């Protein structure tokens, strides 16, 4: 029951 | 082992929460799950003055 939190950012070399 | 793990799972994570940048989740539902406690954190700048 909580707001939208911000996206995801994928790492990878 | 320190900074590639789950805020939630506590294994191993790929994904970083692009709010605060510092956060990092192996999956949308990590997130979530930690979002309850990491939410009162990420945005920086804890809820004083204004
Ligand atoms: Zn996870
Ligand atoms: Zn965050």
């Amino acid at each position: 029951t909580i707001s939208n939190p911000p996206p995801l950012i994928s790492s990878a070399k | 082992d320190s900074s590639e793990s789950c805020w939630n799972c506590g294994r191993k994570a790929s994904e970083t929460c692009s709010g605060c940048n510092t956060a990092r989740y192996c999956g949308s539902f990590c997130q979530h799950k930690d979002w309850e406690k990491h939410h009162h954190i990420c945005g920086q700048t804890l809820q004083a003055q204004q």
